[PDB]
């Protein structure tokens, strides 16, 4: 329980998103790079 | 037995209840956020063990577990250096062809374009060109290999999950008693005789054994794979009577006191080696061996737990004069009854020294090809002076600190610490007049040069070709280390550095260590970085004398270490506590520091750094225009920041375009720093105000209110955000200008 | 078309540009032999920058006197893709955030633990709020229509109001 | 007392009335989110990988004249140009959606007084007769649309790596 | 003390751990939980003894029909790696292990777990009149062979091959 | 910033290449390479060791206003 | 007006103007600002408690 708690902290959450947000984000431009405007 | 280890066992439960408690350990911010502000404080005292409980036994039972966390963190540092030295690294390459590889140990995933950083280095290899001298350190140890490089990082990963089970269980298992953190001639004892002498004892024997054949090898042209594994030269003498026919005889001669046998591979030479350009290895050898024997002689002075010794109590209260009251009377209870004196020495001393290391590494280059590697050279002394200067305002701050909380009038009756706190006025006084003498005439020699020059009389300017200030004291010196070789140190066949003089060591083609003249412009820098320093200690040593009382504020100790203000009575009352002062000597050693590397940079480039011919002719890279140019205000900011700076604003769509990102980012921050040097915590609350007016409107509003940072937080956070835009700036401008080669 | 921009298709300056980026490349990788990895990694990097370009070309960007695409931005729908499109995405992303953070702020406001609940994220609560964030437009617009969204004039201001 | 599926495990709560109470949930999802919306969402899920096995047998057996030939799925929904079929399945999609939640759109919302999951009525044959047959029925329809889930999961995947998914 | 009649009488052991003899010079026990390497050593016995059936196995027969299997035991890990296979077995071990992580966890917050259970009997050839104690024994004693088993027979054939 | 925007752009096209500024205006190293110090070139040679001109007197201004701006601080 | 009821601020320099608090104390005793009051929030000061008159308050 107290694990879980701390892990549910501001910091702790704030980072694991911001990780996740530019992970995903990273990915998108892997794939799809150089994305300056939308496919037609 | 007075000197006995104590310990209490299970002094602290593990358990993860604390963790989801924040504040937990002081009292005032236990009790939950109400505004923003409580976040800040959280981050600000987490570390203030002193004002979190009133026992000494316990702050020293988690100073001592912090520090296994450090040395944790130090270690997994150290590990992963290595590890990318082993996976990710060219030093294979490099190791076959030093001058023409350029070290590098990072790689860059290409994601959005930034493989660009991945430089054309070399030995059939892309990344980011390194410049912490990780290659020639490890060349120094005869590293040969990766898979040593490998097995080092290992090592380093347990010895860092070894230094964190020492944390948990010296806090948690077994914390030992303040009595046993109170035994300073026992700890100065161990620490000397073991940490530092057998450690350069065992260094001196991995270099005799080590480093010296396989460098030596390596020297005469041996390829890395032909060399035969290090623990081949521990095996079969002969092996290494071959480099050193003075083995054969063995150790015989070491206890026989025949010594001279080994002069061999322990030497006096000095100088510098001039196939790699760096120091010889044994001479270092010879170094550790002398070390280790004078820090274990030296880790005996102190009585332990057997009658023969030193009581350090007894030393300083033997030593007091007819001016000075009751000489050094209550100093060794201060420096064991608060950390924050030791941690003030300790703190001076390591940045002194980290001073002292940045000055000495350059002059004499101490790792093989690091001397023309200009951009490792660099790199280095720019790192450790800022190292250095860090620790010393630091030093300044606990020391304050250490003034305002552990300073006890009762057991400081006229001793040292009360009469200076007596003539505190005079000391600051006559600092304050030195400084303004210095800074007067140093600094308007250069206002005068630049006048005279702007009017065309370039004859009445401190120039050589004109009025000459020549630094014939700094000259003198020069010319006596040149003689001492066969005359005051005869035993020494070469000068301890070539800068005082002598041969320009050259190492393929590039002017590895060259003599450095002093002219007048030596004159007018040097007594500019004399000025600086002074004006930061007197900055510095104000804020400790006037740290719990002043004429303005007869009772400022009560208000706390860091305080803002005492109100707007008195005329002003800002910026009165000794927090402040740090806070204002750190911009100046910032200040003192530019102009103390500029200084290196420029001379280094304009009178060291460069090439030579066949013949033996020196081409410089500025062409030494540091002497009738470093004389002037406009001089400086002409022929050293806007011509040196071409490579940061040019290195656009090359490798080097990261340092001109960082060197604009750099410069956004330390503008963005100004927001809140300047500016005032009311505006910010009222414009805070507003938005929350502006949230609420909505049904949006935090219940942890939103808060201004407070004065002294504002003040934080401007000089954090100014000395890192400025720290920034420099590291881009200078590795830029140094990695374009 | 719009403000004299030729479309990039038939830029001289923007094959220009691409030859110069793609011949630099290939000096670079003239110091490689065939097959090393950084050749193989400057081969990738040459491959990225033709498809870029082509992409740039076949998307029907508008060029200039230098050769780099321009955007048109005044809503134009022939060339929304360059900034209405993405816009409204962003405004749905962010709003999606903004309106998910006011629930949160919301429910856990009615709470004596109300500050302790923000340090310390409600993580299963915080996940049920976060997944309905799909629909805040029409929420959004519900709340406005409802009285729901703004509160009341009586609320906490300053002396002069 | 003990769990049944995974025994080393103590057996989770909240997972009782359920029809697939095979009692497997080691990472404690369950407990993190409302049994009820995530449950639909498993019916949901095994629903539409039903309809895409099936679709995707189908299709690599026989298809539509003038909509694409003799090709893997994977490769023929690639094939359509411009995303004209594509966005008007979608908005069917999402109106079929808002019909079947009557509105009650997410999580919170929905399960507002009843809405048993994975209900929406359309039972025209012949069921409710008893728990008994009901439940049978229920469980068969979990079990089966995890198996799809599965099925299709490869099947799609299967495709991607060769050229035909079979 | 038991083997070893001069050790200093090993601390929180004894009635439980089939397997245990009172062999515990460092004795690490005394200050971790007993259940965790209870746990371990069962762990790294089972994967032990499926090495050393591997190694035999791979020593000149049963090889696979795939050609790659002509490639001997030493060379296997990296013909496995470049053929993936090595990976795919990683994501199910690891699959198997998470899942098991969170049942040592559990066993460790008081779960009441035994070590190793696993509930795997699918031949039950544990039974009430068998004696599971009985049964374990065994189980514990030849997993430790296995493990210095298995670690002599690659040590000694990275020297030169055992058969 | 209204200054520095007007200036570059007229000195641009005061020289016949009005591109430079088209090109180098979009991104900030271009405004501190190609606006401040390229064109500040003439003016710290106001006076060097080799001689003066009669810009000399800009030149001192210029590090006069240097030295009042940090002053301020 | 009583014990424990809810009275919206009328002090228009109280940093909870236009808020709700919660009455804790009245004092008959004479007195000009006999009302004592508690609010959620903290005020800059920390403190969430003042007296008021009943002049001051609005009643609900
Ligand atoms: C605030 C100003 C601003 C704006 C508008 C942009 C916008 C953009 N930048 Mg720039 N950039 C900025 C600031 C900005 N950036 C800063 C401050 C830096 C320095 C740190 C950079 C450094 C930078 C680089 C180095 C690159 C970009 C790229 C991009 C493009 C991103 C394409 C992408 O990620 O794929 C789209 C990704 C997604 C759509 C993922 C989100 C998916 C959502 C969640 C789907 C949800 C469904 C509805 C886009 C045009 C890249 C590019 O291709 O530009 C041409 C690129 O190479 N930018
Ligand atoms: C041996 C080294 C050492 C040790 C053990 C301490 C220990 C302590 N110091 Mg001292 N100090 C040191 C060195 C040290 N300091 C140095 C070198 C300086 C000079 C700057 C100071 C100046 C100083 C002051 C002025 C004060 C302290 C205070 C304190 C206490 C609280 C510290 C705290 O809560 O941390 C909190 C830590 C943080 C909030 C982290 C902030 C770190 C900086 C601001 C950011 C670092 C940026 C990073 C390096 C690069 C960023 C890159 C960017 C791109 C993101 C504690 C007793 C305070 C006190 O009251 O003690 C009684 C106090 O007022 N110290
Ligand atoms: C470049 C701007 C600048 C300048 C010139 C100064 C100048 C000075 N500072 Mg300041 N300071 C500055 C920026 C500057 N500071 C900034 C940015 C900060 C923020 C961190 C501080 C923070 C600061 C502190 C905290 C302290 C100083 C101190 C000092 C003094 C050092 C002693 C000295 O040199 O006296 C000599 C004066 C000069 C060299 C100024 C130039 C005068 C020239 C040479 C001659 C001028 C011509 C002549 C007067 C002609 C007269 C006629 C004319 C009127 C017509 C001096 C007054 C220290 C102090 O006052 O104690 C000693 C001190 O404690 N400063
Ligand atoms: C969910 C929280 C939330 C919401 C709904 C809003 C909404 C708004 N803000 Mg506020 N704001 C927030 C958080 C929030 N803000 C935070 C955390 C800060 C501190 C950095 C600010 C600082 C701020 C300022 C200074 C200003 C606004 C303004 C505004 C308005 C215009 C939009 C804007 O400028 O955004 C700007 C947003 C930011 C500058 C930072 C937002 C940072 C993140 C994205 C928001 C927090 C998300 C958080 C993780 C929620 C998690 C929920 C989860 C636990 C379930 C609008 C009323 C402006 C205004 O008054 O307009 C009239 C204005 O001037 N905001
Ligand atoms: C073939 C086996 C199989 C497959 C493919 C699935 C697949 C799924 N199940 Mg089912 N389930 C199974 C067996 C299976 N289950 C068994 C044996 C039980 C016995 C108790 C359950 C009980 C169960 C419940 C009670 C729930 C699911 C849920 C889910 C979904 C994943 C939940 C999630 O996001 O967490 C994984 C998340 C990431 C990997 C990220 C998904 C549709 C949940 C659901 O539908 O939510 C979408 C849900 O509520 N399942
Ligand atoms: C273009 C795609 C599309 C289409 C055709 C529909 C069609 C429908 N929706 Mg759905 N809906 C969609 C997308 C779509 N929806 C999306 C993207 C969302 C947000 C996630 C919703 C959220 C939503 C809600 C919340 C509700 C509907 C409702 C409705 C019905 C009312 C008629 C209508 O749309 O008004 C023109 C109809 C069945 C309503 C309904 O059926 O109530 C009985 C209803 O309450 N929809
Ligand atoms: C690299 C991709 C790949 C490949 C080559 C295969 C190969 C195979 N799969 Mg598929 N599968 C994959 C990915 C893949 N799988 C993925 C990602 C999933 C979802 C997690 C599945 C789910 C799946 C199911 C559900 C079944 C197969 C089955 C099979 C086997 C049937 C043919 C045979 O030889 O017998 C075959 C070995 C079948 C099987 O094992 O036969 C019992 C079967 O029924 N696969
Ligand atoms: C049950 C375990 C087991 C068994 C049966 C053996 C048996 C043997 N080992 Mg092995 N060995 C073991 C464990 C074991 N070892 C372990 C734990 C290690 C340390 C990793 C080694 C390391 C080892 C080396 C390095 C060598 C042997 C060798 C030998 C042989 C020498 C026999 C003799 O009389 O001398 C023999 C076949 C030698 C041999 O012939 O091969 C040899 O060179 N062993
Ligand atoms: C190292 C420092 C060298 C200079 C020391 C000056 C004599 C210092 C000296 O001989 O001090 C000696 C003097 C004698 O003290 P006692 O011998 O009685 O003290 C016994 C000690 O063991 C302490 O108990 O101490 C003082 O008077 C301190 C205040 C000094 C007042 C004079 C200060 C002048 C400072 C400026 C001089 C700068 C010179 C250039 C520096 C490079
Ligand atoms: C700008 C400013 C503020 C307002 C600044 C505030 C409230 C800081 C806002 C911080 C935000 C909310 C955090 C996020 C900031 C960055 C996006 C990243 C985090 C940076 C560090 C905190 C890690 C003051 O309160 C202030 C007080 C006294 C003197 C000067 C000033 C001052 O200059
Ligand atoms: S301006 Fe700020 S620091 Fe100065 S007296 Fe007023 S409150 Fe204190």
């Amino acid at each position: 329980e107290n694990f879980l708690k701390y892990l549910s902290t501001a910091p702790v959450l704030l980072a694991a998103w911001m990780t996740f947000t530019a992970g995903f984000i990273i990915e998108a431009n892997r794939f799809y790079p150089d994305a300056l405007t939308f496919p037609a | 037995t007075k000197v006995k280890i104590l310990v209490e066992r299970d002094a602290t439960a593990t358990s993860f209840e604390k963790w989801a408690k924040p504040g937990h350990f002081s009292r005032t911010l236990a009790k939950g956020p109400k505004t923003t502000t409580w976040i800040w404080n959280l981050h600000a005292d987490a570390h203030d063990f002193d004002s979190q409980t009133n026992s000494l036994e316990d702050v020293s039972r988690k100073i001592f577990s912090a520090h296994f966390g450090q040395l944790a963190v130090i270690f997994l540092w150290l590990s992963g250096m290595h590890f990318h030295g082993a996976y990710f690294s060219n030093y294979l390459a490099w190791l076959n062809n030093p001058t023409s590889i350029k070290p590098s140990a990072q790689v860059v995933w290409p994601i959005v374009g930034q493989e660009i950083l991945n430089a054309d280095v070399g030995g059939n290899f892309q990344g980011v060109q390194i410049t912490s001298g990780f290659f020639q350190l490890w060349r120094a140890e005869g590293i040969t290999s990766e898979i040593q490089l490998y097995w080092t990082a290992i090592g380093a990963l347990v010895m860092s999950g070894l230094m964190l089970f020492a944390g948990w269980f010296h806090y948690h298992k077994a914390a030992p008693k303040l009595e046993w953190f109170q035994n300073a001639e026992s700890m100065l004892n161990h620490h000397l005789s073991i940490l530092l002498g057998l450690g350069c004892l065992s260094w001196a024997g991995h270099q005799i054994h080590v480093a010296l054949p396989i460098n030596k090898l390596l020297d005469a042209g041996v390829a890395p794979q032909e060399i035969p594994l290090p623990h081949e030269f521990l095996v079969n003498r002969d092996l290494i009577a071959q480099l050193y026919p003075s083995f054969s005889k063995g150790l015989v001669p070491f206890f026989s006191g025949n010594w001279s046998e080994y002069s061999d591979f322990l030497t006096f030479k000095g100088g510098v080696n001039p196939v790699t350009g760096g120091l010889w290895l044994t001479d270092t050898a010879h170094h550790h061996l002398a070390l280790a024997v004078l820090f274990i002689f030296a880790g005996h002075m102190y009585r332990t737990n057997w009658g023969i010794g030193h009581s350090m109590k007894e030393m300083l209260e033997a030593h007091k004069g007819p001016f000075t009251g009751e000489g050094h009377a209550g100093l060794y209870e201060i420096l064991t009854t608060s950390w924050h004196a030791q941690l003030a020495i300790n703190l001076a001393m390591i940045g002194s020294l980290s001073i002292i290391v940045a000055h000495h590494m350059y002059a004499m280059p101490p790792y093989p090809y690091i001397a023309t590697d200009y951009a490792t050279q660099l790199s280095l002394f720019t790192h450790h002076v800022w190292i250095g200067g860090f620790c010393i305002v630091g030093g300044a701050a606990h020391g304050a600190i250490f003034m305002v909380r552990d300073y006890n009038p009762a057991k400081n009756y006229n001793n040292l610490l009360d009469r200076v706190i007596r003539h505190r006025d005079s000391i600051i006084s006559h600092l304050n007049w030195v400084s303004i003498f210095l800074g007067f005439h140093s600094f308007g020699l250069y206002i005068h040069n630049d006048t005279m020059r702007a009017l065309g009389r370039s004859q009445d300017m401190f120039s050589d070709t004109a009025i000459q200030l020549q630094p014939i004291f700094a000259q003198w010196i020069q010319n006596l280390h040149l003689l001492a070789p066969g005359n005051t140190a005869p035993n020494a066949l070469t000068t301890a550095s070539y800068v005082f003089g002598g041969d320009v060591v050259s190492v393929g083609s590039k002017i590895a260590i060259m003599p450095i003249k002093l002219g007048t412009a030596d004159f007018m820098v040097h007594h500019i970085h004399a000025f600086t320093i002074h004006v930061t200690a007197l900055i510095l040593l104000k804020g400790v004398l006037y740290a719990r009382s002043s004429k303005l504020i007869p009772d400022k100790a009560n208000l706390g270490f860091r305080f803002p203000c005492d109100g707007p009575g008195r005329g002003g009352t800002c910026q009165v506590s000794a927090w402040d002062h740090v806070f204002l000597g750190l911009f100046w050693m910032y200040n003192s520091l530019s102009i103390v590397l500029f200084h290196f940079s420029w001379k280094m480039q304009s009178d060291v750094w460069g090439s030579v011919t066949p013949t033996g002719a020196v081409s410089h890279i500025t062409g030494g225009n540091f002497a009738q140019s470093a004389i002037t205000i406009n001089g400086w900011l002409r022929d050293f920041l806007w011509s040196q700076a071409s490579q940061v604003i040019q290195s656009y769509g090359s490798a080097l375009s990261a340092y001109g990102l960082i060197f604009l980012g750099a410069h956004f921050i330390w503008a963005f720093s100004l927001m809140f040097l300047f500016s005032g915590r009311g505006y910010w609350q009222e414009l805070i105000e507003s938005i929350v007016w502006a949230h609420n409107k909505i049904k949006v509003a935090p219940a942890i209110q939103p808060r201004a940072l407070s004065i002294t937080q504002g003040r934080a956070v401007g000089l954090a955000h100014y000395l890192l835009g400025g720290i920034g700036t420099t590291w881009a401008f200078f590795l830029a200008r140094i990695i374009s080669v | 078309d719009v403000a004299g921009l030729i479309p990039c298709n038939e830029s001289p300056v923007f094959t220009k540009r691409l030859n110069a980026s793609v011949v630099k490349l290939e000096n670079r990788v003239k110091k490689y032999e065939a097959g090393s990895p950084p050749a193989l990694a400057l081969e990738q990097q040459i491959e990225r920058t033709k498809q870029r370009f082509d992409r740039y070309s076949k998307s029907g960007l508008l060029c200039g006197k230098d050769g780099l695409p321009h955007l048109i931005t005044d809503g134009r729908w022939s060339h929304s893709i360059e900034f209405v499109i993405p816009g409204l995405m962003f405004l749905y992303i962010t709003g999606w955030i903004g309106w998910v953070g006011r629930k949160y702020i919301r429910t856990v406001g009615g709470d004596t633990n109300a500050t302790e609940k923000e340090i310390i994220i409600d993580v299963p609560l915080a996940l049920k709020i976060m997944s309905t964030g799909f629909i805040w437009p029409i929420s959004a617009w519900q709340e406005y229509i409802s009285g729901t969204l703004l509160a009341d004039v009586s609320e906490i201001t300053v002396s002069p109001r | 007392e003990m769990s049944k599926s995974l025994p080393f495990l103590v057996k989770p709560k909240q997972l009782d009335g359920w029809v697939g109470n095979a009692e497997f949930d080691p990472f404690s999802l369950s407990e993190l989110l409302p049994m009820a919306f995530v449950r639909e969402s498993e019916l949901k899920h095994g629903r539409i990988a039903m309809l895409a096995v099936v679709g995707f047998v189908v299709s690599e057996l026989i298809h539509i004249p003038g909509e694409a030939y003799q090709a893997s799925n994977p490769v023929d929904a690639v094939n359509m140009v411009g995303a004209q079929p594509m966005l008007q399945i979608f908005a069917f999609c999402g109106f079929l959606e808002s019909v079947f939640h009557k509105g009650k759109m997410t999580m919170m919302d929905m399960h507002a007084d009843g809405q048993t999951p994975g209900d929406f009525g359309f039972d025209p044959l012949n069921v409710s007769k008893d728990p008994a047959k009901l439940a049978q029925y229920q469980l068969s329809e979990i079990k089966n649309g995890r198996l799809a889930m599965m099925a299709i999961s490869g099947l799609i995947h299967q495709s991607i790596i060769t050229g035909h998914g079979v | 003390s038991a083997s070893i009649p001069f050790m200093p009488k090993p601390e929180k052991l004894d009635g439980t751990v089939p397997g245990d003899v009172g062999f515990d010079p460092l004795g690490f026990s005394n200050w971790v939980n007993l259940d965790f390497l209870r746990e371990a050593e069962i762990k790294h016995g089972r994967i032990c003894m499926l090495a050393v059936a591997g190694w035999v196995a791979v020593d000149l027969g049963l090889h696979l029909p795939g050609d790659v299997h002509n490639v001997g035991s030493l060379e296997a890990h990296d013909t496995a790696v470049k053929f993936g296979a090595m990976s795919q077995i990683l994501l199910w071990t690891s699959i198997f292990e998470a899942i098991s992580t969170v049942g040592v966890v559990q066993m460790l917050n008081g779960s009441g777990r035994q070590p190793g259970y696993f509930g795997f009997d699918p031949l039950n050839f544990s039974k009430d009149a068998a004696s599971k104690a009985k049964l374990e024994l065994n189980e514990i004693k030849n997993g430790r062979l296995a493990m210095l088993a298995f670690s002599g027979i690659v040590t000694q054939a990275a020297l030169g091959n055992d058969f | 910033w209204v200054t520095f925007y007007w200036h570059w752009k007229h000195v641009t096209i005061w020289q016949g290449n009005p591109a430079q500024f088209n090109e180098s205006s979009n991104y900030l190293m271009g405004w501190l390479r190609d606006y401040l110090w390229l064109n500040s070139s003439p003016l710290i040679n106001g006076y060097n060791p080799y001689g003066m001109n009669s810009l000399s007197v800009w030149a001192w201004m210029f590090l006069f206003g240097h030295l009042v701006w940090a002053t301020g601080f | 007006m009583d014990k424990g009821s809810k009275v919206r601020n009328l002090r228009k320099e109280s940093y909870w103007f236009n808020e709700i608090g919660t009455v804790v104390t009245i004092d008959k005793s004479g007195i000009k600002y006999p009302a004592l009051v508690r609010f959620t929030k903290v005020n800059y000061s920390g403190t969430n408690s003042t007296n008021f008159s009943l002049d001051e308050l609005q009643e609900v």
